[PDB]
């Protein structure tokens, strides 16, 4: 059972470093044709870094000289090395096996958002939508910078009829968003309704209980 | 070095229709082009490897076929969690090019939007700011008006509305549109009204309540 894990993702100052991890399971990267793959928000796949078997490494133009890609072999983790970080950057990053001959990219790591900007970050404020047959309440992830925030409903249990819209940049800079949940009305008085959202930017974790009104 | 022209860049079809998707290359690749398949927020996923051999675990529905410039994926069948964008990518000179992509959407039948209201907090009052709410939820098609009425006066460039990505199971779009306005200028008007336009409404609905 392959699984990649990856870290390193988040907020960096245009001009800056980041590192990027991505731990292997099921099969030897020192072997194997290993490849950072990025994507843009709303765009296409943009391929970065192929690590070949014998030890070459080849880059795509727009990376070169500014990243390396390397692995180690004992840690069996893989890492990509940023440098000269600018807004064009920014983008999910994605370790995924390539296949010399004419094969595959059959395993991928479940991606890790970079962000390149210099704007400071903001912890969201959380309002509740209160709700007043079915039931519709939710959470209001209001002025956060930057994307993303996680949100989730009973500490990830009531994960059925979960509505979490993608967010809105507002003009003043900040991001916001809603995050809906449509549950049987006779539970309103036993079963209380929470919100958990986490910001891992600012590291801020709130955790808000929606209640009728 | 080839660069890859995908057809069409969108698709929206019914479940249970054949899907067919093209990828052109402006320069020969033999036989050297891959298949994948990307879901909102998720990693992409192989699909097809030198251009017709179908990859480990993908279903029977999915296949592929070429050689040369002209290349071809196909869904025999079409299913609701087939809703994704689909990638072409062509591995013979360096770089390593990928293809832009085609969109598949699921053409579902009408379905009419469920209105929510929803009244800024008072948490929320505290800050100075009024943020009003309103949701249309599960509806198809995605084309929906939304107006906004404050003592029945039209509102202008104090709204942002937000869709869901297709839902995989039953395909229709979720709408958010949260009008913002000052703490003062939400208590010197008393009725706030929603009013939403759709193909699945035989009238518009208005949605409101009082302050």
């Amino acid at each position: 059972e392959v699984q990649l894990v990856e870290t390193g993702g988040g907020l960096i100052q245009p001009g800056g470093s980041l590192r990027l991890s991505c731990a292997a399971s099921g099969f030897t990267v020192s072997s194997n044709y290993m490849s950072w793959v990025r994507q843009a928000p709303g765009k296409g796949l943009e391929w970065v870094s192929v690590i070949y078997s014998g030890g070459s490494t080849y880059y795509a133009d727009s990376v070169k000289g500014r990243f390396t890609i390397s692995r180690d072999n004992s840690k069996n983790t893989l890492y990509l090395q940023m440098n000269s970080l600018r807004a064009e950057d920014t983008a999910v990053y994605y370790c995924a096996r390539y296949d010399g001959i004419y094969g595959e990219l059959d395993f991928w790591g479940q991606g890790t958002l970079v962000t390149v900007s210099s704007a400071s970050t903001k912890g969201p404020s959380v309002f509740p939508l209160a709700p007043s047959g079915t039931a519709a309440l939710g959470c209001l992830v209001k002025d956060y910078f930057p994307e993303p925030v996680t949100v989730s409903w009973n500490s990830g249990a009531l994960t059925s009829g979960v509505h979490t819209f993608p967010a809105v940049l507002q003009s003043s800079g900040l991001y916001s968003l809603s995050s809906v949940v449509t549950v049987p009305s006779s539970s309103l008085g036993t079963q209380t309704y929470i919100c958990n959202v986490n910001h891992k930017p600012s590291n801020t974790k709130v955790d808000k209980k929606v209640e009728p009104k | 070095e080839i660069v890859l022209t995908q057809s069409p860049a969108t698709l929206s079809l019914s479940p249970g229709e054949r899907a067919t998707l093209s990828c052109r290359a402006s320069q020969s690749v033999s036989s050297y082009l891959a298949w994948y398949q990307q879901k909102p927020g998720q990693a992409p996923r192989l699909l097809i490897y030198d251009a017709s051999n179908r990859a480990t675990g993908i279903p029977a529905r999915f296949s592929g076929s070429g050689s040369g410039t002209d290349f071809t994926l196909t869904i025999s069948s079409l299913e609701p969690e087939d809703f994704a964008v689909y990638y072409c990518q062509q591995r013979s000179n360096w770089p390593l090019t990928f293809g832009q992509g085609t969109k598949v959407e699921i053409k579902r039948t009408v379905a009419a939007p469920s209105v929510f209201i929803f009244p800024p907090s008072d948490e929320q009052l505290k800050s100075g700011t009024a943020s009003v709410v309103c949701l249309l939820n599960n509806f198809y098609p995605r084309e929906a008006k939304v107006q906004w009425k404050v003592d029945n006066a039209l509102q202008s460039g104090n709204s942002q509305e937000s869709v869901t990505e297709q839902d995989s199971k039953d395909s229709t779009y979720s709408l958010s549109s949260t009008l913002t306005l000052s703490k003062a200028d939400y208590e010197k008007h008393k009725v706030y009204a929603c009013e939403v336009t759709h193909q699945g409404l035989s009238s518009p609905v208005t949605k409101s309540f009082n302050r």
